[PDB]
RNA sequence: AUAAACGCUGAAAGCAUCUAAGCGUGAAGCCCCCCUCAAGAUGAGAUUUCCCAUUUCUUCGGAAAGUAAGAUCCCUGAAAG
RNA sequence: UGGCACCUCGAUGUCGGCUCGUCGCAUCCUGGGGCUGUAGUCGGUCCCAAGGGUUGGGCUGUUCGCCCAUUAAAGCGGCACG
C-alpha cells in the first residue's frame, strides 16, 4: 500500500501500442515528504502524515513551522494522512516520489467536486419535471411531501439546497504512464474537482 | 413435509416426537414427515 | 432398564479430578468436562454413577454420561471404524498424501482431511474409511463425506453407507 | 415550621465499588438506583442529590435469567422512516457490557432534570478493574 | 416523614412497618413528624425508641 | 452469528430418536467488509507544535488595561458564492 | 357490498391522471429448503426470506378490462379509496 498527494492539471489522451485511444488525467505531485508517524503505544491508530506544497514563509505561522521543523523541512501547504500503510519504511523527513507506483497499478482517487451553488431538484437529484403544456402549472417543482396522517413530513425529503463542494472517491482507476523526471502521473480516466485540486492517490482497497 | 395443525400418525410405522418444543411425526416414508 | 454396571478394562487409567475424566490407552487420549452434579467413582473396573435426587433432569443425564464413559474405553483401547462405498460411473475415490479426491460427477474435485486423531484411508478406489478413537469425531466426519452426493433414488448412485436402507424409487 | 431541608454540598458523597458477577440484571440495578438517589439516609430530600457514587466491576459476569440472553431484544429508532435497529441482550453483554448496565439502571431513575443529573455519577466497567483510585472507594456489599 | 424514618430505621436491622408496629404495640405515641426529626437531629434518641419498638415484638 | 432445513454423539424410555446436556453444516436476509457525515458524543475525546506567567486596583470570591502566539476590520479577487 | 348515525353543515374539496414517496407480507422475480403420480429439460405444492427490482403502447374520463410487443418478473394491499 503506497500513496501519495497531488494537483489535477488537466486531461488529454495518449496512444496505447494497440493504437488504441484512451483518456488520462495529469496530475503533478512534487515535493511530497513524509512529516509524523502514528503508532497505537502513542495514539491508538497507525498511520502517515504527508506534506504537499512548500509555502512562502510569509503566508505559515509559528505554530506551523514548529512542526515541520522537526522533520527539517520547509512548511507545506497540504497536510493529510494515510491509514493502512507499512510503517516498517516511510522515515520521517524522507521525499515520497511517483516512482512508488508503476504502469498497469490499480488505484483510487479521493477528491472534493466542483461546486455548483443553490441547485433545484431535478438538477440535484435528478427529478422529473412536470408536463410544459396542456394547461399545466407545474414544471419544475419538488413533488409531494407526503402522505396526511403524521401531520409532518418525513426526513430524507430531498429538496433544493447547495449542491457540490464534497469528497468523492473513484474506485479502480489504471495508471497509464509515470514521468519521474517532471513528477508526473497519468491516470486513465476522471478524478473529481477543479483544475489546481488536491488529488489523493491511494492503492486500491479491493 | 407437511406444516398443519392436525399432526397425528398414518401408519403403523409412523413415530411422534418434540422437537425444539414442536410436535412432529417420523417415518421410514417420506410422504408422513410432519411438522405442527 | 438400566445405566449402570460399567467396565473399564485395563488399557486405561481414568484421572477425573472432578470433571476431567482423562482416559488413556493405547490407541490415544481423550478428555471432556462432564457436568459436577452427578456421582462418579473411578474404580478398578467400574466407574460408578448415580444421581442425587430421581427427577426427569437426573434420569436423562445419568444415561448420557454412562453411555459415554464406554466410549472413551472402547474407543481409547480398542477404537471405532466407519466405512463408507461409492456407487455409479467415473465415481473414482483416491488417496493422495494427506487429501482425499473425490470424482463424484462435479466439474471440480472435492477435496477432504481428517483432523487430528482421525485417520482415513482408501484401499480400494471405491471405498473409504475413516479411523479414530472418537466416536463424536469419526461419525461427524464420514457424514460430510456423504453429504457430498447422497444417493440418490432412481439409479442409487452416490456415496451410500453398506447398512442403508435405500429408498430405490421407480423412475420410468 | 420546622422541618429539616437539606442545602447543596452539606450531605457528604461518598464512592462505592459493586461486583456485579452472577447476579441478575434487575436486582442489581434496583439496588444501585437507590444509592444514587440517596434514599438510604435520613437527610434525603427530593429537591437536592445527597446520594453516592457508584462503581460497577466485572459487568461481563452478569445474570440474565431463562431465555433472555436471546430472546430479550434492545430496540433504537433513527427518526428515519424505517430505521428501527435491534440488538439481543446475551449479544450485547459480550460486546457492550457498559451499555447494558448503564440502559437498565437508567430507566429507574427519575424521568426529569435532577434523575439525568444522577446519571452522570454511575461508572461502568466491563472487566476487573476500574480506574478511580485516586477516590479511594470502598466495597458495598448487596442486601 | 415517611420515607426518612424507613432510612433511619433500616440501620437498626428494622424495616419501617416492623417499627411502626413495635411502637403502636409497645404504646408510644410519637407521631412521624418528631420521629423524623430525630432521626436527622438527635439520632442518639432514635435508637432508645427503636430499642422499645424491638423488645415489644419480641413479647 | 443465524432462519427454514440436513446431520453426529446421546439418554429420558436396555431398542429408537437432530435434543435434555454437548457438537457440525446452513440464505439475495442480520452484524461486519465498501462510500459519505459525524465530539453541542454538555459522555463536549486524542496527537504534534506555538505563547507565556505583566501592570493597577479590590475586604475576600474577583475586576480593568496594555499585550504575546493568533485572528480580524479594510482592500484586489475566484478554483467559491 | 352493507348496518348504526358517534365528530364535522359560523364549509373536513369529491373520480381518474402527473410529481414525490413510505410502510405491511397473505412473495410476482431473484436467494435457501421438504414432499412429489420428482428419469433429464420443465413443472405442482408447502416452509424460511421484505435486500433490490417489478415495461412501452391501441380503445375508453375512466379505476377495471381486452388486445399488440417485450421482460428474470410485469405482486397484492395501507397511508383522509396517501
Ligand atoms: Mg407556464
Ligand atoms: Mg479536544
Ligand atoms: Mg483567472
Ligand atoms: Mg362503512
Ligand atoms: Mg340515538
Ligand atoms: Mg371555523
Ligand atoms: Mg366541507
Ligand atoms: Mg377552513
Ligand atoms: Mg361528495
Ligand atoms: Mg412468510
Ligand atoms: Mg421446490
Ligand atoms: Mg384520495
Ligand atoms: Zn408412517
Amino acid at each position: 500500500t503506497k500513496g501519495i498527494l497531488g494537483r489535477k492539471v488537466g486531461m488529454t489522451q495518449v496512444f496505447t501500442e494497440n493504437g488504441e485511444l484512451i483518456p488520462v488525467t495529469v496530475i503533478e505531485a512534487a515535493q511530497n515528504v513524509v512529516l509524523q508517524k502514528k503508532t497505537v503505544e502513542t495514539d491508538g491508530y497507525e498511520a502517515v502524515q504527508i506534506g504537499f506544497e512548500d509555502k512562502r514563509a510569509k503566508l505559515s505561522n509559528k505554530p506551523e513551522q514548529g512542526h515541520v521543523a522537526k522533520a527539517d523541512t520547509t512548511p507545506k501547504r497540504f497536510i493529510r494522512e494515510f491509514r493502512d500503510v507499512n510503517l516498517d519504511e516511510y522515515e520521517i523527513g524522507a521525499e515520497v516520489k511517483v516512482d512508488v507506483f508503476a504502469e498497469g497499478d490499480i488505484i483510487d482517487a479521493t477528491g472534493v467536486s466542483k461546486g455548483k451553488g443553490f441547485q433545484g431538484v431535478i438538477k440535484r437529484h435528478g427529478q422529473s419535471r412536470g408536463p410544459m403544456a396542456h394547461g399545466s402549472r407545474y414544471h419544475r417543482r419538488p413533488g409531494s411531501m407526503g402522505p396526511v396522517a403524521p401531520n409532518r413530513v418525513f426526513k430524507n425529503k430531498l429538496l433544493p439546497g447547495r449542491m457540490g463542494g464534497e469528497q468523492i472517491t473513484i474506485q479502480n482507476l489504471e495508471i497509464v504512464k509515470v514521468d519521474v523526471e517532471k513528477n508526473v502521473l497519468l491516470v486513465k480516466g476522471n478524478v473529481p474537482g477543479a483544475k489546481k485540486a488536491l488529488v489523493q492517490i491511494k492503492t486500491a482497497t479491493k | 413435509m407437511k406444516v398443519r395443525p392436525s399432526v397425528k400418525p398414518m401408519c403403523e410405522k409412523c413415530k411422534v416426537i418434540r422437537r425444539k418444543g414442536k410436535v412432529m411425526v417420523i417415518c421410514e416414508n417420506p410422504k408422513h414427515k410432519q411438522k405442527q | 432398564i438400566g445405566k449402570k454396571t460399567i467396565v473399564i478394562p485395563a488399557g486405561v487409567t481414568v484421572t477425573l479430578n472432578g470433571s476431567t475424566a482423562t482416559v488413556k490407552g493405547p490407541k490415544g487420549e481423550l478428555v471432556k468436562e462432564f457436568n459436577p452434579e452427578i456421582t462418579i467413582n473411578i474404580e478398578g473396573n467400574e466407574i460408578n454413577v448415580s444421581r442425587p435426587t430421581d427427577n426427569k433432569n437426573h434420569r436423562a443425564l445419568h444415561g448420557t454420561t454412562r453411555a459415554i464413559l464406554n466410549n472413551m474405553v472402547v474407543g481409547v483401547s480398542e477404537g471405532y471404524e466407519k466405512k463408507l462405498e461409492l456407487i455409479g460411473v467415473g465415481y473414482r475415490a483416491q488417496k493422495q498424501g494427506d487429501k482425499l479426491v473425490l470424482n463424484v460427477g462435479y466439474s471440480h474435485p472435492v477435496e477432504f482431511v481428517a483432523p487430528k486423531g482421525v485417520e482415513i484411508e482408501v484401499p480400494a478406489n471405491t471405498q473409504v474409511i475413516v479411523k479414530g478413537y472418537n466416536k463424536e469425531h469419526v461419525g461427524e466426519l464420514a457424514a460430510n463425506i456423504r453429504a457430498v452426493r447422497p444417493p440418490e433414488p432412481y439409479k442409487g448412485k452416490g456415496i451410500r453407507y453398506e447398512g442403508e436402507h435405500v429408498r430405490r424409487k421407480e423412475g420410468k | 415550621r420546622t422541618t429539616y431541608m437539606a442545602k447543596p454540598g452539606e450531605v457528604e458523597r461518598k464512592w462505592y465499588v459493586i461486583d456485579a458477577t452472577g447476579v441478575s440484571l434487575g436486582r442489581l440495578s434496583s439496588e444501585v438506583a437507590s444509592i444514587l438517589r440517596g434514599k438510604n439516609k435520613p437527610q434525603f430530600t427530593p429537591h437536592i442529590d445527597t446520594g453516592d457514587f457508584v462503581i460497577i466491576i466485572n459487568a461481563g459476569k452478569i445474570g440474565l435469567t431463562g431465555k433472555k440472553a436471546t430472546d430479550k431484544i434492545y430496540y433504537r429508532h433513527s427518526q428515519y422512516p424505517g430505521g428501527l435497529k435491534s440488538r439481543t441482550a446475551g449479544e450485547m453483554r459480550t460486546n457492550n457490557p457498559e451499555k447494558l448496565l448503564e440502559l437498565s439502571i437508567k430507566g429507574m431513575l427519575p424521568k426529569n432534570s435532577l434523575g439525568r443529573q444522577l446519571f452522570k455519577k454511575l461508572h461502568v466497567y466491563g472487566g476487573s478493574e476500574h480506574e478511580h483510585a485516586a477516590q479511594k472507594p470502598e466495597v458495598y456489599e448487596l442486601r | 416523614w415517611i420515607a426518612r424514618i424507613n432510612a433511619a430505621a433500616r440501620m437498626q436491622d428494622l424495616s419501617y412497618s416492623k417499627l411502626m408496629h413495635g411502637l403502636k404495640l409497645a404504646g408510644i405515641d410519637i407521631n412521624r413528624k418528631m420521629l423524623a426529626d430525630l432521626a436527622v437531629n438527635d439520632i442518639a434518641s432514635f435508637n432508645t425508641l427503636a430499642d422499645s419498638a424491638k423488645k415489644a415484638l419480641a413479647k
